[PDB]
């Protein structure tokens, strides 16, 4: 399958006014792995992060043509995008190649500045949303990923906590398969700041 | 005059000026002559360092030009490809009066449209089919005439004025006193007529469109 | 024809965009106002004579839910204009989900307006629009002339009566009215320009409020006309 | 039709180019703008136009992208402009998705003098085909990058650009231009730089007092690097300092208009 | 698009929008080329001296390839231009052939594309004419010409621009066989200073060999003016 | 220079479009249009000079669909470029929307056809005002009303009560002024709105009309279709006038 | 006077001059007359000869466009040959695509859209010929004239070209509801054989063609014995 | 003022007729067949003694048995070989023979015509000389695209002079020696400066072999010193 010839997972997950998103590090050919240090994810501004999974020639050319159209939004409209309209405009790139495919599966995580609303958003490859208010998870061990966030993800979560149940969730769907792994890489966003942090996880 | 300039205007009286000075080339260029009986049709032009005025257009049909040969050649071209097209779809000799139709036809597309420029040359175009034989005259502004005997170019009213006294009479002539009326009429627009400045040309009954050499045409200068 | 018809001439003038402009200023008188928590457009509509149906003339356009204009000058002109900018909101909706920003159809305005200045075989337009739209930034008011160049205003008008409109503007405007009385102050000066009896069927308003732009109907204008 | 043609692009009988010499003649009927290369960075300074009371703000969300004359057109590249308003805009596009193209190719950005070369090569083809009349702008360019540091270029109607420590044009282009080519000097601070571009402004526009409601002013100079995510970008290398292109407001003149008014009440002393 | 027939001959024969070309050729700056035994250089006059102008100036010799150079005079945008097609062509060739590209088939090249501009609807002529000068990969100097025309043709030294023909009277009398490096560089300082003013910084300069270019430095340069204009006094 | 291409005059203006309004009245017929409560009206003159010529064969009035029509008033063979351009949009209309067209809707996209040509060289102008009758459907009560509108060189597109148009549409428009002051034109029934139009165009053409001088057309609540009005109905509405 | 240089330009008094000189050239050339019996339709032309030598049959103008309607050209012949080309066209297309012989009155304003269509674009003049229809389908019998102008309308009788104004008066004393395609042939003959001018043109033929019942509806030229 | 495709009164095309006149402001070239051989000769005409005189050829090779010399424009001429050259190739490669001169005159004259595409004609015109199976040819080519044979002919400035020393001691039976030698004399005639050995090109193409040479400059002084 070639959404699985490059290894990779990533979730994301909401909170009381905080989001977390995580990614695993690793990048490979099937079974063989190149490098050991490749996070999935993209800060597209202060409110803003895109996670990317699926082949990582067309995760590469896809987060390019992304920063692009960005670059030339904030230079026609002199402000930052929104995560709603960041998504819509996600989607649209998508659909544009319907009939010869982006083998590529975004997550989007987004908090609006003024409320402190949250807004996730995950697409298939042609586009399609899905936008959920408790989690959304792609890639290789998406499975497991989905089903070890239904036991443990519950309302209204801190910072802290909710720190503590992505890294939990990522770790126990990585050591259940071939393709993701490595540790993994999490940022922790509020209204106020962004933490970053590295996990570490097994070796094999 | 302020309506000399384009084919697109036309003047107050009603005329089209562009297409009387393209006329213009025609009337200057060096003359010759066509004429026919039941079964032959004949042609003679004046070709003085030698420069060609008659061409074949298929096996059964050819022409002689006045005024501006690359013209003549674009039109060459254009006939020589219509003949071959229709012997491939039909096995058959393309009929006469359809090659002076379109010839008609794609003069005058040249009179109407800005981006395009008049023909400045006359053909007279000569053959032989299954309703017998045939003698055109087409010029510049689109018109096409079929004639028992003609002449255009540099003082080709002498050649037409001598044509006027004796054709009644070529229907009933042979092949030879044909020809031989063709290059006295000729020589009513002219120095002599020897072999090296004279062409003739014959299409017919039993005879595929041919240029005397010059031993056959001793035998008439 | 493919052509230039605008062109430079000795001490720098495009003279063609002067011309349009005359002809801009030449239109019927159209004016606009901005509250603290909305905006009036209005216009005259005299008809030539009361054998034509006053109704069907229409001087203020809806361009999307939230945005809308008048026009002074050559009206078959501004109906090209009306017709780019509808097209302009469905396609920035279709791609981002959200109403277009003000700012950003201004400018797609302009550039078309810019186009027919140097573009072969074609005059400009001969025609000014007020454009008035909320958005996330507030409530705009914006003038658009025939070179293409727009400017962001508290109060102004367009067309003959410009000048007197703009000097009564001037005197009576403050930065704190509310929206019900900047539709009280447009149509009285409206009215000192007006050759004639200002009536509910010879003018016409709209207002951006609560984020919606709406078209009055002849009966809610005639309320309003009967306290000036 | 053709009897009504203009004939823009034809040559004229001393090899000039009519409506290139036309354009350049409305550049200099434009409001005066100015240019000046420092140590730590570049100025660019505007006249603006009467502040009639009825005006108003757009109400940007970020307000150092475009000023009335200042626009920026990368993180590393800023203009100002004198001439056609519309056909600025319409350059100003072709610039922004130039220098944002290269970046997308190469991911670094482009170069100054490259940036400058495009746009010009722009403006070359419309006085040599197509049949209508040329742009109608002049551009003051500010930049940096790591091949040349600090640059200055100016641009004209024809096509032609050239390099300058400082520049200017617009209406008082020849008074400005000789108050530059005594007060500027090599060792000059971004202050100092912005102080003797509002002197210059104070003197074409004739007025004692600097009104801080008629100018305008941008710099292009380099500060703090912000983030730097090794854990996202395990090899992304930043520098310690980066360009940035920023629009002075109200409220940071203040005190560089200040320095502006006593070194003219110290030259109308001496005299 | 615009195709309208805008270069078009007269009634003596004559083609205006090409002789009009060649007078902006005339009013442009003055360049001068000479070719030595080894070397080949290149002089231009520049547009002023200033107090304002930026001390790093921009270059009007260009590089089409490592082993060809270019100079101009007319129009400074149309040269750009031209220069632009070159670059292009020498690496199409390196592309078709793997080989370098020999100077004589680049001049062709450039000399067509102007011939071109003089015959195509729609456009005007290019109003520059190009001096170019390089080494084959046998060390073997060659220098050309070209107009506004399309005519290319080679030189041993050869100016253009203004009093393009009184700097070639002097040059026609001077000029002798084999000249080194240096004895070359003067003649083409002097050559120059028939045309202009002064000598300070209203002159590049750009020294080719088999093998290595060079932009003249100020401090060099002042060296070899000096001495000329010491010369000059005789 | 600005005589005869379109571009702007320094007065703000544009010749060719003035210039074009005087080949209506150049054409010398005059037409009169007029909505009464249930139906409108179209009366245009009927000329045949020529004696030999065959007069079923010449007519200003034609269907663009089944339930819309037009009036040509002005030079008689642009007017037909227009009604082919408009038969065609008609039929685009439904195949895109599945439904016919609104008569409102068609004369705005005649009129944009016109304004391209304001502003694009090297297209003449059409000289002729074009007059559009038809029904249209309330979104309220899902009633049906009259509507006349007509489309000019410039690009202009307006409804009205009554028009005339042509030769002496001055001394008409005049006339239909005054008659309006009495009852407005919605209140009268198809014999009064009759008499008033046939009454304008007698009195702007200083003659009296028989039935074959007129060409009628209409269409009314009862019959959506636009028809030509038989020469029997006609005869009958000049009788009821002569009388008064 | 730069108003009469092309046909895209009105005049200030609203006409268009380019067009008027187009019919100029019309009204210059040869007579042509035509009738409308119960029967058909009869058309008949003078050609004026430049030659006492032409085949005959040289330079015809009139010509079929199917099996049941044919042209008759006015003015210049090369002109009338690309109407008679585009109205070829159409005959086919109604055949073709509409499985019906194209009707007359069809016909006619197809011809006159197409001579329209030169009268409006800065790159095109005008033709300069008139064209008569004559037609026999599902119609009845049809008889249309096209101008330069694009303009068509259609008669009972109809004259074109210089000796117009006299004819017309002698096609006024017919009687078009009674009358059948052999008298036509002789009235129309005889009109055109006094309007001729003997001293300008001195050598002419007459060109003559029907279609009507006795000739099953084909359009045709008439026996050369029947004039 | 008036377009690239209008004729004058008398049946010319205007830009063509300029076109000639701007052949006859060329430097002279010309040609003389013999029936041994065919000679082509030209003054060459440099503007400095700084030019390197090689790089100013007025004489180019199409093919192995065909040569070129050219008048008028230089830059426009080049266009034309390498189109000659092209056509040349193309034969061999389709049918393994050698082109014909005549056919190879007439490839240039269909490009030669190509404008109304083209904004003027080409300002040229060119003597062709070569030898196949009908032995040793002279053609020449000219802007109106006519090509004609010529046994002796001149082209250029001093075209009108050279054809009175033509017309007396041109025969149609010399010899290669009497052809070269009347050629080096209507150069030293009609040139303007003193004709050395370094300033004038000759070539000949003898039936005997059928290839083309041109001769060096120290050839070309025995030629000089026979006079």
């Amino acid at each position: 399958s070639i959404l699985t010839y490059s290894g990779g997972s990533c979730l994301a997950m909401a909170g009381d006014g905080c989001f977390v998103i995580v990614s695993d590090n690793r990048l490979g050919e099937q079974l063989k792995t190149i490098s050991m240090e490749v996070p999935k994810l993209h800060v597209i501004n202060e409110s803003i992060v895109l996670g990317l999974t699926g082949l990582r020639t067309d995760q590469q050319t896809f987060s390019e043509k992304v920063r692009f159209r960005n670059e030339l939004y904030k230079l026609r409209e002199e402000r930052e995008i929104g995560g709603k309209a960041f998504a819509a405009l996600v989607s649209s790139m998508l659909y544009e190649a319907r009939f010869g495919p982006w083998f590529v599966e975004p997550v989007i995580a987004s908090i609006d500045k003024r409320t402190g609303e949250v807004y996730l958003c995950a697409m298939d490859l042609i586009g399609a949303p899905c936008e959920p208010e408790d989690y959304v998870c792609a890639g290789t061990c998406a499975e497991s990923l989905h089903g070890m966030c239904e036991a443990l993800w519950r309302p209204g979560l801190g910072p802290e906590e909710l720190f503590e149940v992505a890294a939990q969730a990522m770790l126990s769907a990585c050591d259940r398969d071939s393709l993701s792994g490595y540790g993994a890489v999490a940022a922790i966003v509020t209204r106020d700041k962004m933490t970053t942090r590295l996990i570490n996880g097994r070796k094999d | 005059n302020q309506y000399d300039t384009n084919t697109t205007t036309w003047s107050p009286t009603g005329r089209l000026f562009q297409v009387e000075y393209a006329n213009e080339a025609v009337n200057n260029g060096s003359a010759a002559v066509g004429t026919k009986n039941k079964d032959f049709v004949v042609l003679t032009a004046l070709k003085r360092s030698y420069q060609e005025k008659v061409f074949k257009l298929d096996d059964h049909v050819g022409m002689a030009i006045a005024g501006l040969v690359a013209d003549g050649r674009m039109l060459a071209r254009f006939v020589r490809t219509e003949c071959m097209n229709y012997r491939y779809m039909h096995d058959s000799d393309n009929p006469l009066p359809l090659i002076a139709e379109i010839v008609g036809e794609k003069y005058q597309r040249h009179i109407q449209f800005a981006g395009k420029r008049p023909f400045g040359v006359g053909l007279l175009i000569a053959g032989y089919d299954s309703t017998g034989p045939h003698l055109y005259h087409t010029v510049p502004s689109g018109d096409v005439f079929d004639f028992k005997a003609t002449a255009m170019g540099l003082r080709s009213q002498a050649a037409r004025t001598y044509l006027e006294k004796h054709f009644e009479s070529f229907p009933d002539c042979g092949l030879d006193e044909l020809i031989m009326h063709a290059l006295k009429a000729l020589a009513a627009a002219t120095a002599e007529l020897n072999i090296k400045n004279t062409t003739i040309a014959i299409v017919g009954k039993g005879t595929p469109f041919m240029v005397l050499t010059e031993e056959a045409a001793r035998k008439y200068l | 024809s493919a052509y230039g018809l605008t062109t430079f001439s000795p001490s720098g003038r495009l003279v063609q965009i002067e011309y349009a402009t005359t002809a801009a200023s030449k239109g019927t008188t159209a004016l606009g106002v901005k509250a603290m928590d909305g905006v009036v457009i209005a216009a005259e509509k005299k008809t030539t004579s009361p054998l034509a149906a006053s109704l069907t003339v229409q001087k203020v356009f809806v361009l999307d839910d939230h945005v809308g204009c008048t026009y002074s000058g050559i009206g078959p002109d501004c109906r090209v204009l009306v017709d780019a900018a509808r097209k302009a909101c469905q396609k920035y909706r279709l791609t981002y989900h959200e109403p277009m920003p003000v700012s950003q159809l201004v400018r797609h305005i302009s550039s078309l307006y810019q186009e027919f200045t140097q573009s072969g075989g074609v005059r400009p337009f001969g025609c000014s629009l007020l454009v008035a739209g909320a958005d996330s930034q507030g409530n705009h008011l914006y003038q658009v002339d025939p070179s293409g160049t727009f400017w962001a205003w508290k109060a102004t008008s367009i067309g003959k009566g410009s000048t007197d409109a703009k000097t009564f503007l001037e005197k009576r405007y403050t930065n704190e009215m509310e929206i019900e009385d900047a539709v009280h102050t447009a149509l009285l000066t409206l009215k000192e320009g007006f050759d004639g009896t200002m009536t509910a069927e010879n003018t016409q308003v709209g207002r951006v409020s609560e984020g919606k732009f709406e078209l009055f109907t002849v009966d809610q204008l005639k309320d309003y006309l009967d306290q000036i | 039709s053709s009897r009504y043609d203009s004939r823009t692009t034809t040559f004229s009988p001393e090899g000039r180019l009519y409506q290139v010499e036309y354009a350049e003649e409305a550049i200099s009927q434009a409001g005066t703008v100015i240019g000046i290369l420092t140590t730590g960075g570049v100025v660019l300074g505007a006249e603006k136009g009467v502040q009639n009371s009825l005006f108003d703000s757009e109400n940007m969300e970020d307000k150092n992208i475009s000023g009335e004359k200042m626009y920026k057109i990368a993180s590393h590249i800023g203009c100002s402009v004198a001439g056609v308003t519309s056909d600025a805009y319409a350059l100003l596009n072709y610039a922004r998705l130039s220098a944002n193209r290269h970046h997308y190719t190469y991911q670094e950005p482009m170069a100054a003098e490259d940036l400058c070369r495009l746009l010009c090569d722009e403006k070359q083809l419309y006085t040599q085909y197509g049949g209508v009349r040329p742009f109608g702008v002049s551009f003051l360019l500010a930049g940096w990058d790591r091949h040349h540091g600090y640059q200055l270029y100016h641009t004209d109607t024809s096509g032609n650009y050239n390099a300058w420590r400082a520049y200017a044009i617009g209406q008082n282009d020849q008074v400005a231009q000789s108050l530059l080519k005594r007060d500027w000097k090599p060792e000059l601070t971004l202050d100092e730089g912005i102080v003797l571009c509002l002197r210059v402004l104070g003197k074409t526009m004739d007025t004692v007092k600097l009104s801080a409601e008629r100018l305008e002013v941008a710099v292009l100079h380099k500060v703090p690097a912000p983030a730097t995510q090794k854990l996202l970008e395990p090899y992304g290398v930043l520098p310690k300092t980066v360009p940035e292109f920023k629009i002075l407001r109200e409220t940071d003149l203040k005190p560089l208009i200040a320095e502006a008014d006593r070194q003219r009440e110290a030259e109308e002393a001496a005299e | 698009s615009y195709d309208r027939a805008i270069t078009v001959f007269s009634p003596d024969g004559h083609l205006f929008q090409v002789e009009y070309a060649q007078e902006a050729v005339r009013k442009g700056l003055c360049a001068v080329g000479v070719r030595g035994k080894d070397s080949i250089i290149f002089a231009v006059e520049k547009k002023s001296v200033q107090k304002l102008q930026d001390s790093r100036t921009i270059r009007k010799i260009y590089k089409l390839d490592e082993h060809i150079y270019l100079a101009f005079a007319g129009l400074s945008a149309d040269a750009r231009v031209l220069v632009n097609h070159a670059q292009l062509e020498c690496q199409r060739f390196r592309l078709n052939y793997e080989d370098a590209v020999d100077v004589d088939l680049l001049v062709r090249y450039v000399a067509k594309v102007q011939q071109k501009s003089t015959q195509s609807s729609g456009s005007r002529p290019y109003g520059v004419s190009t001096i170019i000068g390089g080494f084959n990969e046998n060390g073997q100097p060659h220098l050309w010409k070209t107009d506004p025309s399309g005519m290319s043709s080679a030189w041993r030294a050869v100016a253009i621009g203004r009093n393009d023909k009184t700097v070639l009277e002097f040059m026609e009398k001077s000029y002798q066989e084999n000249m080194t490096r240096d004895q070359c560089v003067h003649f083409a300082i002097k050559a120059l200073l028939e045309a202009v003013e002064s000598g300070s910084k209203n002159i590049e300069l750009v020294v080719l060999e088999n093998k290595k270019a060079l932009y003249m430095g100020d401090d060099e340069l002042r060296k070899f003016v000096v001495e000329v204009e010491k010369e000059r006094e005789e | 220079f600005d005589k005869y291409i379109t571009v702007f005059s320094p007065e703000g203006s544009l010749y060719q479009v003035e210039y074009a309004f005087k080949a209506v009245t150049y054409a010398g017929l005059l037409t009169v249009a007029i909505r009464c409560k249930d139906a409108v009206l179209v009366f245009t003159q009927h000329n045949v000079p020529d004696r030999l010529m065959r007069p079923d064969t010449i007519t200003s009035l034609h269907n663009i669909n089944k339930d819309i029509g037009t009036c040509i008033t002005g030079r008689a063979p642009d007017g037909k470029s227009l009604v082919q351009k408009a038969r065609q949009e008609a039929s685009e209309y439904k195949y895109r929307y599945g439904s016919p067209i609104p008569v409102s809707v068609l004369a705005k996209r005649v009129a944009d056809m016109a304004q391209v040509r304001t502003q694009h060289a090297g297209l003449r102008l059409m000289g002729v005002v074009m007059t559009f009758l038809g029904m249209e459907q309330n979104d309220a009560d899902g009633s049906w009303v009259p509507q006349i509108y007509c489309v000019d060189p410039a690009g202009w597109c307006g409804s009205y009560h009554a028009c005339a148009i042509g030769k002496k549409q001055i001394e008409a428009n005049a006339f239909l002024e005054k008659k309006q002051k009495n009852a407005p034109f919605h209140t009268l029934s198809q014999k009064d709105a009759a008499m008033i139009a046939l009454a304008a165009l007698q009195s702007a053409l200083g003659a009296s009309l028989k039935a074959t001088d007129v060409e009628v057309g209409r269409c009314s609540v009862e019959d959506h279709c636009f028809r030509r009005v038989p020469d029997e109905d006609v005869e009958e509405w000049l009788t009821a006038l002569a009388e008064a | 006077t730069e108003h009469d240089q092309s046909t895209d330009i009105f005049s200030a008094d609203g006409r268009v001059f380019q067009v008027e000189y187009a019919c100029k050239a019309v009204d210059n050339g040869s007579t042509a007359v035509a009738a409308c019996c119960t029967d058909g339709v009869v058309v008949a032309v003078e050609k004026i000869l430049t030659s006492r030598m032409l085949e005959e049959g040289s330079n015809d103008r009139i010509h079929a466009v199917d099996r049941q309607a044919g042209v008759c050209i006015c003015g210049m012949l090369p002109d009338g040959r690309a109407v008679v080309s585009r109205a070829r066209a159409e005959a086919e297309n109604s055949r073709d695509v509409f499985a019906t012989p194209i009707p007359g009155s069809v016909l006619a304003s197809r011809i006159g859209e197409f001579m329209h269509v030169y009268t409006t674009h800065y790159a095109y003049r005008p033709f300069g010929c008139s064209v008569i229809i004559a037609s026999y389908a599902d119609d009845g019998p049809q008889l249309f004239v096209s101008d330069p102008s694009g303009t068509v309308a259609g008669y009972y009788g109809i004259a074109l070209g210089k000796g117009k104004t006299v004819a017309k008066t002698e096609l006024e004393k017919l009687n078009f509801k009674s009358i059948t395609c052999d008298e036509a042939v002789v009235k129309l003959t005889k009109i055109l054989h006094d309007v001729h001018d003997k001293s300008k043109d001195k050598l002419y033929e007459l060109e003559v063609a029907w279609v009507c019942n006795k000739s099953n509806c084909v359009f045709q030229h008439v026996p050369n014995d029947m004039i | 003022d008036r377009g690239v495709n209008t004729f004058s009164p008398e049946g010319r095309i205007f830009q063509i007729e300029y076109a000639i006149e701007a052949i006859k402001l060329g430097s002279t070239s010309l040609g003389i067949q013999t029936p041994d051989a065919v000679v082509i000769a030209a003054e060459k005409r440099v503007p400095s003694v700084l030019v390197d005189p090689s790089s100013m050829n007025k004489i180019l090779e199409i093919d192995y048995h065909m040569g070129t010399v050219l008048s008028g424009m230089v830059a426009d001429a080049r266009i034309l070989v390498e189109h000659a050259r092209v056509e040349a190739q193309n034969h061999r490669f389709t049918y393994d023979e050698p082109m014909r001169v005549e056919s190879c005159a007439l490839a240039t004259c269909d490009l030669s015509v190509r404008f109304g595409l083209m904004s003027r004609p080409f300002g040229v015109s060119l003597l062709i000389a070569g030898v196949d199976e009908n032995g040793p040819q002279l053609w020449q080519t000219d802007p109106s695209g006519t090509y004609t044979r010529y046994d002796a002919q001149a082209i250029g400035a001093g075209a009108e002079a050279a054809q009175t020393v033509f017309n007396e001691i041109y025969h149609r039976n010399m010899t290669v020696e009497e052809a070269e030698t009347l050629a080096v004399r209507i150069l030293k005639q009609v040139m303007e400066e003193e004709l050395t050995k370094s300033n004038i090109e000759i070539a000949i193409v003898p039936a005997s072999t059928g290839k083309l040479e041109v001769y060096d400059q120290t050839k070309i002084q025995r030629i000089i010193d026979r006079l």
